[PDB]
């Protein structure tokens, strides 16, 4: 057994089933969905996508509910979706290094041991829109439709803290932990101990990028006394440049909250928390 | 030191207070198996997310213990008081015994309780919020009170956490939010969590470890925290504002502040009668710092349910009483004209309006295109007409009885007032939106006079709604195509009073036909003489003003609960149209086409009959079948469509 805290997800287990269906999977959707040739409905993907170096893919839902072994997985990647997903963008390099062993090639090898990969769940289950989400179910995947109005400038934020030390011919060098940076007070005692000598500098740093979307709120469905409301939300880096106004579009996220400051001054906080939501995939 | 806190008792005793209760909430067998329990069971079940708490109950376990020789042990007389200690009494009450899961925890179920299980203060191991209810005083003097509906103004200071029910009008209410009651701080290295708490509105973070095993540390490795496991419940205010009838004279009335969180948060919305029940509390303000004089302080109330004496459409499902309360309406007959009857009995007569009125309530049908578009069920009436005969006891009937109601007038704060607000909220920084009169109705009714005394910005929005239930705006920030979904219904006079009966209607009355083509329906009620009508006229005026009861006929119109509850029950279905009443209804509309254009292009004449004539006849027909209450029309009823439609104007030619 292997298992996460206050969770019930399986690395291995997550990744041979992961597996199973992705060697298994011949438009099953068709047959058991409703009475509608073709063969192996995702692999080709996988197929075609090597020689042309991209570090990305989209996926269904319905194709988990179509297939026997991933009607568990559904509500899985559903609760835990960037867990689920830090689990299967590694299952994914496992498919493609255990789908490459029956092929020879140039040497292309250089480069996918170095690579990424990341998913897209975009058609999904559907939700009403944002009431709906009362606290017990934040942090979920989940599904919007709507317009939108405003877009803002690109967020920075501290992905490398380099740290340049004060003497002794020495840099230093420390990452994010959970979103913080600690700076070591001390100087590399062995060559020199001055227990608070350190300085910063950004022009060295590494830094993310991240946007937030002003988007107006469209649903099918609306109680007795409504009106529009507007969310703010936000996208990280290579989705910039995507979703702007003149557009309707279906999307997909995560719900989540986060508290802000009372001022520019301290740290003394609000007992209501402001909502928002992080991005998966947009349509 | 005693002189500082020095010692005080009362009558007071916790010790009992806990065996009384935890003894309640097991005997409770006289309305599965022990029903609380079973809701406890149902709670181990996942099934619920918030208790109720009956309280004629526990008067009826105190009857108990009296009627054994017991020491009852009143504790309701101390919870009126107080309330606010009480709740933490009686969560660690459950808490002690809730019964187990009859059924399993699974991959589907609240991603909760599997993090319970997993980990298998106080505060965080609870799956249930409570929300009390009074009593109804009908019990209450039944064996013999605390609380009565009371007001913003007669709070009298005193009542600061004291039992109470105020009623009274919700004007604007925030969206529902999260709040933090209890911290999830995790250490880095130790591995083991902290419990930071709070109840105000702020609190200050915990950075540098304190833990336990670090306190035998020299190092004190950083803690952080959680987005799960750190508990949330939300927090939502709502405003009362006071009932007319009640501020006394010349007075000019005053606001008030509720507080809400979790549960029934969604059972709130502006623009009704309601009993909010709970407690008034105090919060920390002082004034703003200059004007004050110290201990001052900002307050408001807590919420725990809600009654509303107006029953929403949406909740309506038959049981074994309401449904006998439907039969044996429609056992009497004539339900149709009594209805008409009833709407309404302090003015005189005009049944075909009466009618009509009926009907607008019902709408029609909503049919859907299936391609990109569907079309209204919906009606929208006039009852053009001169002065003297009465005109406004409708509109006020109609609003006193239907919900989702409004009145407005004519002229005054119309620029905006029937349009969409900008504002910002006072509980969090947002950019929101409240409407004028219209957009509080939806799914509802409106009523209007004094049409023509309105602006032409009125009748551009009108002119839309009657057609298209949207609203477009391009001022500010509202850039909305916004729903309306409502049903109109005017009133104005004629341009000179009363009628002039050499010119015609079409010349006589003031508004254009260019919008008038939309009023599927309308009436011209004015007034002629005769010697033997207004004899019993004033008989009636006579009767009603010397007892409010009406005429003393064999016959008993109906309060609007029962008839709203009819409506609703109405709303449910969506019947059929056949073809044997298809082909009718064609050839009266070819009639009524040909007929008034070649002939009525004269003294008398109205335009002329449209489609939406058509559509007219076709969704009041269906209604006539949603009243009857069959899936299906029969031929019976175009017949009463098409008659009312050609009676409406009968008295343009006296
Ligand atoms: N047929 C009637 N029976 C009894 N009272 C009437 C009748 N017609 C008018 N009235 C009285 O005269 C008044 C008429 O006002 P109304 O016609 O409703 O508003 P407006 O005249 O401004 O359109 C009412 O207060 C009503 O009591
Ligand atoms: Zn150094
Ligand atoms: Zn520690």
């Amino acid at each position: 057994l292997r298992i996460i805290w206050g969770t019930n997800v399986s690395i291995q287990e997550c990744t041979t089933n992961f597996r199973n269906f992705l060697m298994s999977f011949k438009y099953k959707f068709r047959k058991i969905l409703d009475e509608r040739d073709e063969e192996l409905y995702y692999i080709k993907q996988l197929n075609e996508m090597r020689e042309l170096g991209t570090s990305n893919l989209n996926l269904d839902a319905r194709n988990l509910l179509a297939y026997k072994q991933t009607e568990d997985l559904y509500h899985q990647l559903l609760n835990y979706p960037q867990e689920v997903i830090s689990i299967m963008d590694q299952t994914i390099k496992d498919c493609m290094v255990s789908l490459i062993v029956d092929n020879n090639l140039d040497y292309d090898l250089d480069e996918i041991e170095t690579k990424f990969y990341k998913v897209r769940p975009y058609n999904v289950g559907s939700c009403k829109g944002m009431r709906e989400l009362n606290p017990n179910d934040i942090d979920k995947l989940i599904n919007l439709k709507g317009l939108v109005l405003r877009s803002t400038p690109v967020i920075p934020d501290m992905k490398v803290a380099f740290f340049k030390c004060n003497v002794c011919d020495h840099t230093m060098a420390v990452e994010i932990d959970r979103g913080v940076i600690q700076e070591p007070a001390r100087c590399e005692r062995i060559d020199c101990n001055e227990p608070n000598s350190m300085s910063l500098i950004h022009n060295r740093c590494s830094f993310a990028d991240k946007q937030v979307i002003k988007l107006q709120e469209t649903p099918d469905f609306v109680p007795d006394g409504q009106t529009p409301h507007s969310i703010s939300l936000c996208v990280y880096d290579e989705l910039v440049d995507s979703c702007r106004a003149g557009d309707r579009i279906e999307v997909t996220g995560t719900f989540r909250s986060i508290p802000i400051r009372a001022n520019s001054r301290q740290r003394v906080l609000k007992s209501l928390y402001k909502t928002y939501v992080d991005v998966v995939h947009v349509k | 030191m005693s002189a500082a806190l020095p010692s005080i008792q009362l009558p007071v005793d916790y010790n009992n207070l806990f065996n009384e209760i935890t003894d309640f909430l097991v005997t409770f067998k006289q309305d599965k198996g022990p029903k609380y329990m079973a809701m406890l069971q149902k709670v181990a079940n996942r099934e619920l997310n918030s208790v109720i708490i009956d309280l004629d109950d526990i008067l009826q376990y105190q009857n108990e213990k009296f009627l054994q020789g017991t020491q009852a042990d009143d504790l309701v007389s101390a919870i009126q008081q107080n309330a606010n200690h009480f709740t933490e009494l009686f969560c660690r009450a459950i808490d002690n015994n809730m019964p187990l899961p009859t059924k399993e925890i699974d991959y589907k179920d609240d991603v909760l309780d599997v993090i319970l299980n997993q980990r298998r203060p106080p505060n965080l191991t609870r799956r249930y919020f409570l929300y009390f209810k009074p009593l109804s005083q009908n019990c209450a003097r039944r064996y013999r009170i605390s609380s009565k509906p009371l007001s913003v103004r007669q709070i009298k200071g005193d009542f600061l956490g004291q039992l109470i029910t105020v009623r009274g009008i919700i004007t604007r209410v925030s969206d529902v939010k999260p709040a933090v009651e209890v911290i999830a701080y995790t250490c880095d290295q130790c591995g083991y969590e902290v419990f930071q708490e709070v109840n105000s509105r702020t609190f200050t973070p915990l950075s540098e470890c304190t833990s336990e095993e670090c306190s035998q540390n020299q190092t004190k490795g950083q803690l952080f925290m959680s987005t799960r496991a750190s508990k949330f419940s939300a927090f939502q205010e709502c405003k009362i504002q006071e009932l007319s009838q009640q501020v006394p004279v010349g007075h000019i009335p005053r606001s008030l502040n509720i507080h809400v969180n979790g549960t029934l948060v969604r059972s709130l919305s502006p623009g009704d009668i309601v009993d909010v029940t709970g407690i008034f509390l105090p919060a920390p303000y002082t004034g703003f710092k200059a004007l004050k004089a110290g201990l001052l302080t900002e307050t408001y109330l807590e919420a725990q349910f809600v009654r509303q004496h107006k029953k929403k459409f949406a909740s309506f499902s038959l049981t074994s009483d309401v449904e006998e309360r439907v039969m044996e309406l429609i056992t009497s007959g004539d339900v149709y004209n009594r209805l008409a009857k009833s709407i309404a009995p302090e003015i005189y007569g005009n049944l075909d309006v009466k009618k009509a009125l009926l009907l607008l309530l019902v709408g029609g049908v909503d049919k859907r295109v299936g391609d990109g578009m569907k079309i209204r069920g919906d009606i929208n009436v006039c009852l053009m007409g001169d002065p003297g005969v009465a005109k406004s006891q409708l509109l006020k009937a109609i609003c006193k009885i239907s919900p989702r109601g409004v009145y407005t007038t004519g002229k005054g704060s119309s620029g905006v007032g029937l349009t969409a607000a900008v504002m910002k909220d006072p509980v969090t920084d947002e950019m929101i939106l409240e409407g004028g009169a219209l957009v509080l109705a939806d799914n509802g009714i409106c009523c209007i006079d004094e049409f023509d005394k309105m602006d032409e910005s009125d009748r551009t929005a009108i002119h839309e709604v009657m057609e298209q239930q949207t609203i477009s705006i391009s001022k500010a920030g509202i850039n909305t195509t916004l729903n309306a979904r409502t049903s109109i219904l005017a009133a104005a006079n004629p341009l000179y009073g009363r009628y002039n009966p050499r010119l015609s209607p079409l010349d006589n009355i003031n508004l254009p036909a260019a919008l008038l083509s939309r009023f599927d329906i309308l009436f011209l009620m004015l007034d002629i003489p005769s010697r033997d009508d207004d004899e019993k006229l004033a008989e009636h005026v006579t009767y009603v003003h010397m007892h409010n009861k009406q005429p003393d006929l064999d016959f008993t119109p109906v309060e609007p609960s029962k008839m709203r509850e009819y409506i609703a029950y109405a709303k449910t279905k969506r019947p059929v149209m056949s073809e044997a009443v298809n082909d009718y209804v064609v050839q009266a509309y070819i009639r009524l086409r040909q007929d008034s254009k070649r002939e009525m292009d004269s003294k008398f004449s109205f335009g002329q009959a449209t489609p939406r004539t058509l559509l007219g006849i076709i969704r009041l027909s269906q209604a006539l079948a949603k009243l009857r209450l069959a899936d299906m029309v029969d031929i019976d009823d175009v017949e009463e469509a098409l008659r009312l439609v050609r009676v409406s104007k009968e008295s343009l030619y006296q």
